[PDB]
RNA sequence: AACAAAAAGGAUUAGAUACCCCAGUAGUCUUUGCAGACAAUUAUGAAUGCCAUAGGUUAGAUUUUUAAUUUAGUCUAUAAA
């Protein structure tokens, strides 16, 4: 019944915009500042492009034009929108390259993502058809459900003492009722099974009497009735009797879809010396020397702590554009606040030797005239 | 905490002092050489260094006026969409 | 299938919905800033802003496309106003279909009202039905007073309200782009759209010259069959009775 | 009253009566204007009556006294809350810049979600998960989650074969010599060396402002 | 989008006499070419390049990196389609003014006719081999022959992606080794730094490609066989299409300064 | 809007009509743009050849030809349905319906009616009428097909004419009295519609266009009604030949 | 305790009851009554039905609680009037 005219706005581009999600989250008791904001942690309003031509122009499929002063002129064309159209009759705009260039440089490292392992290095791949999966049915077991990573529930240790009340009064207290159901499911698959061994060599479900007796067997035993509980409120299992426990699950996808490369198992081959060892190194900068008990390195646009080791320990006002090295990306992954956490590990020597050579500005030529 | 009011329809949205107002700079340094007459004595030996720096500020030039920080202009565009309105 | 400056060089006929939708005709402006008055062409709100009806916009610009063409096929003299920085190519173009006059700028208020003083100076000429000048007309072309739009085509009612009332206050229809926040009682035949976008102007202004232009070529196509459109204006009709007056004189004297 | 009398709905009407009949009574009236002819049979349109505007969603049953019955409701359609789900499982998604800029605005004719993800005319974004999600979930009656899983999936595989191409075809273009500019790292580095050293400067002329501005505290 | 366009002169329906049967130009052309386009589609489908030609995504996309899988796409439709713009349904006889200037840079006709047929069995590798007239601010109209790898753009505004010489075999230790060794990173360093090694003049006028042949594996493997004791085979495909060439159109292209 | 229109009491019909036809217009969304002309072509051109004859008998053999396979037409399917319905309806109704749409040509319209009424009379008395209907709609299509006096058009002889009988007005039915006596020979304002052959053939007829210059004719003289660039062009893809190349273009019934 | 009409002193001033100053009693406060006047004001009696929006704000409610709907108040700026 819908109207030509509104089934075409339907499928139309600028309705295909998504909401505006929720910023990173933070700890919800810090003194984050108001006036000025820094760059978020992953990006929030999409990013949009244009042809050479009608950028020329301001056209960006918007409400007006943009201006031409702060469009123009760059290379990579990025904008972001937060609204279409302000209190002062102007789209409220802002340059897209500061997360948009940020996905590119990630993208040129060559690194895939894996589930965090505990400290044997076992770089495992997120997108699997055992560990990525959301879907599943009420008769699966609860051993499956660690596998997952979308709970609908929320995660206790991390929920504040407020939000836990407001949780108590009004997901789990309006829910005993259903819980009392989903126990006489249990409760009569268990007299199933009993008949059926017997039977080698289902019941109706409505017994409210045994339900009560039911949970006072399980007093005794509080480990199997959280493991029951867990199930009718899809919370995140905590106790080892694991995997992603100690910050609790990942808000987003574990990959956050940043790269989509299953695994780094590959060796690049050099046109000339050949299939190297290591992966190209990549150089990054130094910032919060040791001398705060950790240093931070700018690796691509994102803040990963230094390799565990002149540079770090000081600062150095004369080194011009600040202290730069080497350093190749071993592991990367998401925790569960959503930020992309890189395993920096120190780059050899001979390797930015053979990366710079391409680019020109190696001293000595490996090839040739190193005579050993 | 509440959130900065949209303000009424004014006549006209404007600063008074759009540039900032430059202060006589060795007014300053009077202050200190009538400090140092205060507390050591007016024909004494250490106020000569101070006494010589006054000398030097009216002998050196005065500097160039700065040039006029349009920020009247741009506030009498966006008055009528930042605020309830204009009003005459 | 789209180029930046596609309707200049060829604009189109007539505006199908994907056209205008293609254009950013439905945009309105945010919901707070709305005009309670043009509701009946709001059809949601989306990203926090009103989407105009798309069928509305449509219907509304064949129905000013057919008056533009009307008024030029009885020989109307036809004004596209557009006072935006990027609305002088579209504006200009769309008066050589059209063989109507332009405005890119400040429309000077007094120019229809006090047309005696502003339009003074500027020289006029007298036409037929082929639009070929006419000798004999000189000693009229002094005392005649200058001349106001037939029609006024705005393409930014909201901006220039002086010259919408001197039309209304001066027994002129006009067409305008009512957007979302813009008083829709100001013009004579509305065309609910967005103004502020520099590509449905564009598209819209195209529609309408074209209806010009096809209106023209009518005219003209009945002026060489002997079939003129549109009899002599009450304005110049006098001065016909008083060359007779004049002429008279010599008869007898 | 801050606004004046239009009266751009009467042009007609008015005029039309000034040409009846000539201010010299006793005279055939003077043609009308030219126009006058021209808009005679296309009256304008009716403004300012405030209707029932269009329904998107179910209007509330229990409301006794209604308010705002002439104010445009708000478009929701079933996309709107499988967009904020997947857009929220993959937040870097939105740095992959994606155009609104509709060219002819015929994009959704050639758009059949039964084939799969690739479609002619529209990129391969989470908007084309959605649409194949909603697709399986409606004809295919599966669940929000089990549709979600399956498009998701082929999403996946799409953008990794899409990552390999960039570094095979780099590297293979090297073999038989082929060289490229500098890299989107390289030129990142670079600008921040002219922002790092900007920043030493003004750090150092602050530094030696509050160093003279402590000479004055003794 | 980009889609197929018909070829020159039905070669689709009924394809070469003697050069390529219907069924071969079939699997060459249309059943190639739709597959390139559909991939480089998909690459341009929500980019700046959704409504560029072949020739202006080669130019555009061809010093970045990250675009490199695009360039291959469209630049190996172009050259394809220019491989196939230069045939004709009966031989043609060569231009006496072409037929000059031949001589004149490459000696004889059959001294060029065993070059370019010669370099691409040399090649052992899919490439295209073109015909490249040169051109400087002082120096007469000059031709030359340039074998380009894979997809190789013989334009002077692709460069970067040239594709002359493969590096696995030309780079050693010996003293032509460490000479192309030099030559592979100096382009590099240049290009990488920015430096112009070679002046070229404005617009890209200093080299046309006037003919090309396409040695692919796809286009000769089926009419000519794998060439197992030298009949047909890859050496044959050069030959008979050495017959075919328009020499008619290749002197337009040419448009040689007159000098006769 | 068509409330708003208020036309003045000296406008002739036509231009109350044009007013109207004109204001239809600015409602118009564009027609399909998949959907291709159905009843066209190949098919439109079958049916000019299947059904001119005078007799039911003649334009069932002239389908079954159509219907064999290897008909130039490429109609076959087409041909083959249509054969289906017509061996499924009364066979009366068949001979008596292309009865009227021979003799319909020629009456006026206040005639037709006064002898729609006897005619349809003379149907009350059939037995296919009172049959079908009660085996069709009151039954639902209980107690299956519906059984005709005539089993098949095969068992009516050749040279027996059945529909004459109906077209004789009985005295015991009085004369239909009509409301007024307003009538006509063909409607008087039936052109607001797509251009017909009647159209496209009247304009040859009175002008030297082209096979692309024709169509633009149509276009601009009802300046852009949804549908007249693919109408005219089907109907110069019927009943128009090449005659002087792209200069001229004639009709190929000559 | 403090403040402070009155009474009184010191100044000012042409004169100074005054304004200013040193001090100072009723009174202000507590309990029980009288008294009933106020710019006791929103210069706008109380109450009911009804009329288009926007930006804040107060106490709640609902929700995909991020941010939007919503009930009852309050205050700015407007449309029709
Ligand atoms: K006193
Ligand atoms: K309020
Ligand atoms: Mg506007
Ligand atoms: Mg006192
Ligand atoms: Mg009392
Ligand atoms: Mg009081
Ligand atoms: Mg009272
Ligand atoms: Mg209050
Ligand atoms: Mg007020």
């Amino acid at each position: 019944g819908v109207s030509p005219g509104g089934a075409l706005l339907r499928t139309s581009r600028m309705f295909s915009l998504p909401p505006v999600i929720p910023p990173p989250p933070g700890n919800k008791l810090q003194m984050i500042s108001e006036r000025a904001s820094a760059t978020e942690a992953y990006p929030t309003h999409q990013v949009l492009t244009t042809f050479e031509s009608s950028r020329s122009r301001g056209d960006w499929g918007l409400k007006r034009p943009l201006p031409l002063k702060s469009t123009t002129g760059t290379t990579y064309p990025m904008v972001k929108v937060k609204e279409m159209d302000s209190l002062e009759q102007i789209t409220d705009f802002t340059s897209g390259t500061q997360h948009g260039l940020t996905l590119k440089k990630f993208q040129a490292l060559n690194i895939p993502i894996s589930t965090p392992s505990e400290i044997r290095p076992v770089q495992r791949s997120v997108f699997e058809a055992d560990t990525d999966v959301t879907a599943f049915s009420p008769d699966e077991q609860i051993q499956e459900a660690e596998k997952r990573w979308k709970f609908s529930g929320p995660w206790l240790a991390g929920m504040t003492p407020g939000e836990f009340k407001e949780y108590l009064a009004k997901t789990v207290r309006p829910k005993r009722a259903e819980f009392r159901k989903f126990i006489q499911k249990k409760i009569a698959a268990q007299k199933t099974e009993a008949a059926n061994r017997e039977l080698q060599e289902k019941p109706e479900s409505i017994t409210d009497d045994e339900v009560t007796e039911y949970l006072r067997r399980l007093r005794n035993d509080n480990q199997v009735l959280y493991d029951l509980v867990g199930q009718f409120l899809d919370l995140a299992p905590l106790k080892p009797p694991s995997p992603y426990g100690g910050r609790g699950p990942p808000i987003t996808h574990p990959s956050a879809g940043i790269s989509y490369l299953r695994t780094a198992a590959y060796l690049n081959n050099h046109p000339i010396y050949g299939p190297q060892k290591s992966h190209p190194p990549v150089q990054a900068r130094v910032l919060k020397p040791r001398r705060g008990n950790d240093a931070k390195i700018g690796v691509a646009g994102f803040v990963a702590d230094g390799p565990l080791g002149s540079v770090m320990d000081k600062f150095d006002p004369s080194i011009e554009g600040g202290a730069k090295l080497w350093v190749n990306v071993d592991k990367a992954t998401v925790d569960s606040t959503g930020r992309v956490q890189l395993t920096v590990s120190d780059a050899k020597a001979t390797d930015v030797l053979i990366a710079k050579e391409l680019i020109g500005d190696a001293r000595e030529p490996i090839f040739g005239s190193a005579p050993k | 905490p509440n959130k900065p009011i949209r303000l009424p329809p004014l006549k006209q949205l404007r600063v008074r002092q759009a540039n900032k107002a430059e202060e006589n700079p060795c007014i300053a340094v009077m202050s200190s050489v009538l400090a140092c007459w205060a507390s050591a004595g007016y024909n004494s030996a250490g106020c000569a260094t101070v006494e010589n720096a006054l000398r030097a500020c009216m002998d050196a030039p005065k500097p160039a006026p700065k040039p006029n920080n349009t920020i009247n202009y741009h506030l009498s565009r966006f008055q009528e969409r930042l605020t309830q309105g204009k009003s005459k | 299938r789209y180029i930046p400056e596609q309707y200049l060089r060829n604009p189109p006929s007539d505006a199908s919905l994907e056209d205008l939708m293609a254009a950013q005709a439905h945009m309105g402006h945010n919901t707070s800033l709305w005009n309670p008055a043009n509701a009946r062409y709001i059809y949601g709100v989306r990203q926090g802003i009103h989407i105009i009806s798309l069928e509305t916009t449509a219907t509304h610009l064949r129905r000013a496309a057919r008056v533009v063409e009307e008024v030029a096929y009885r020989g109307g003299l036809i004004l596209f106003v557009g006072t935006r920085p990027g609305q002088r190519p579209i504006v200009v173009r769309a008066a050589e279909l059209a063989k109507a006059c332009h405005l890119f700028t400040k429309w000077r208020p007094g120019t229809i009202t006090n047309r005696e003083q502003l339009l003074g100076g500027v020289p006029l000429t007298v036409v037929d039905e082929l639009d070929r000048p006419l000798s004999g007309f000189e000693d009229h072309l002094h005392d005649r007073r200058p001349l106001a739009p037939d029609l006024v085509v705005c393409l930014n009612p909201k901006e220039n309200m002086t010259l919408l009332y001197e039309c209304s206050l001066a027994k002129i229809p006009t067409i305008g782009i009512i957007d979302t926040n813009t008083n829709p009682s100001w013009v004579t035949y509305q065309i609910p759209a967005n103004d502020d976008s520099l590509r449905a102007t564009a598209l819209i202004s195209g529609v309408l010259g074209r209806a010009g232009e096809r209106g023209q070529k009518r005219r003209l196509e009945a002026a060489q069959r002997g079939v003129v459109t549109w009899k002599t204006p009450a304005d110049v009709q006098g001065y016909f009775e008083l060359a007779s007056a004049r002429a008279a004189d010599a008869r007898r004297r | 009253g801050k606004g004046r009398i239009f009266q751009a709905a009467k042009v007609y009407q008015r005029a039309s009566e000034a040409a009846a009949t000539n201010i010299v009574s006793g005279l055939p009236p003077r043609n009308p204007p030219l126009w006058l002819k021209a808009i005679e049979s296309i009256p304008p349109a009716e403004i300012n009556t405030r209707p029932y505007p269009i329904q998107h969603s179910p209007p509330n049953p229990r409301a006794r006294k209604p308010r705002n019955l002439f104010r445009p409701t708000k478009i929701v359609y079933p996309e709107d809350e499988l967009r904020r789900d997947f857009y929220r499982d993959h937040p870097w998604e939105l740095a992959r810049p994606r155009m609104i800029i509709e060219l002819d605005g015929k994009d959704a004719r050639f758009l059949d979600w039964s084939k799969g993800l690739r479609q002619r005319g529209i990129p391969l974004s989470g908007e084309s998960v959605v649409q194949r999600q909603l697709w399986l979930m409606e004809n295919q009656g599966m669940t929000k989650q089990e549709a979600y899983d399956k498009a998701r999936h082929e999403f996946y595989k799409l953008r990794q074969l899409e990552q390999m191409e960039r570094r095979i075809a780099v590297e293979e273009a090297r073999m038989v010599g082929g060289y490229f500019g500098k890299d989107l790292l390289t030129v990142g580095m670079e600008l921040e060396n002219k922002t790092y050293e900007s920043w030493k400067k003004w750090a150092t002329t602050e530094i030696a402002r509050q160093e003279s501005a402590r000479a004055s505290m003794y | 989008q980009h889609y197929l366009m018909p070829l020159r002169d039905n070669f689709e329906q009924e394809g070469i006499r003697n050069f390529l049967s219907p069924g071969s130009v079939n699997m060459a052309y249309t059943e190639y070419q739709t597959f390139i386009l559909e991939k480089l589609n998909a690459l341009v489908v929500g980019t700046d390049f959704e409504q560029k030609d072949t020739k202006s995504i080669v130019l555009a996309t061809a010093r970045d990196p990250e675009l490199a899988h695009v360039f291959n796409h469209a630049s190996m439709a172009h050259n394809n389609h220019f491989f196939f713009d230069h045939l004709s349904p009966v031989p043609v006889k060569m231009g006496d003014k072409l037929f000059y200037h031949i001589n004149e840079n490459f000696g004889s006709v059959d001294t060029l006719r065993d070059e370019m047929i010669g370099t691409a069995v040399s090649m052992f590798g899919p490439g295209f081999v073109w015909l490249v007239r040169t051109q400087l601010p002082g120096q007469p109209v000059a031709l030359r022959v340039m074998a380009t790898y894979l997809a190789g753009s013989p334009y002077p505004g692709a460069h970067w992606r040239r594709q002359e010489m493969d590096a696995q075999t030309s780079i050693g230790s010996s003293p032509q080794g460490l000479s192309n060794g030099q030559r592979f990173f100096e382009r590099s360093a240049a290009g990488f730094k920015g430096n112009k090694l070679e002046p070229t003049a404005p617009g890209g006028t200093d080299l046309i490609p006037i003919l090309c042949l396409n040695t692919w594996e796809y286009a000769w493997l089926r009419e000519y066989g794998t060439g197992v004791g030298g009949m047909g085979g890859k050496l044959a495909y050069a030959q008979s299409w050495w017959n075919m060439i328009d020499w008619a159109k290749v002197e337009e292209e040419a448009r040689l300064e007159t000098r006769i | 809007r068509l409330a708003e229109l208020t036309p003045r009491d000296y406008w002739t019909i036509e231009q109350r009509l044009s007013v109207i036809n004109d204001t239809i217009e600015e409602f118009s969304t564009g027609v399909p743009y998949d959907e291709n002309i159905e009843i066209g072509g190949k098919i439109r051109l079958a049916i000019d050849r299947c059904f001119k004859y005078d007799k039911i008998d003649e334009i069932i053999a002239a389908l079954k030809e159509e219907a064999a396979e290897g008909a130039k037409g490429g109609v076959q399917s087409w041909a083959k349905n249509t054969l289906e319905e017509l061996t499924q309806r009364s066979p009366t109704s068949l001979h008596v319906t292309l009865r009227q749409m021979r003799l319909g040509k020629s009456w006026g319209i206040a005639h037709t009616f006064k002898r729609e009424h006897q005619m349809a009379a003379k149907f009350m008395k059939s037995h296919d009428f009172n049959e079908g209907v009660t085996a069709l709609l009151i039954d639902k299509g209980a107690n299956g097909p519906a059984k005709w006096k005539p089993a098949s058009l095969d068992e009516i002889p050749p040279g027996a004419n059945i529909s004459e009988d109906y077209f004789r007005n009985d005295p015991e039915v009085p004369v239909l009295e009509l409301l007024n006596d307003r009538s006509y020979m063909q409607y008087p304002y039936n052109k607001f519609g797509l251009p017909n052959d009647y159209d496209v053939k009247e304009a040859i007829e009175k002008g030297n266009f082209t096979r692309e210059k024709l169509i633009d004719h149509f276009v601009e003289t009802r300046r852009g009604k949804q549908g007249v660039r693919e109408a005219v062009s089907d109907v110069l893809d019927r009943m128009a030949v090449r005659s002087k190349g792209t200069e001229h273009v004639q009709w190929k019934k000559e």
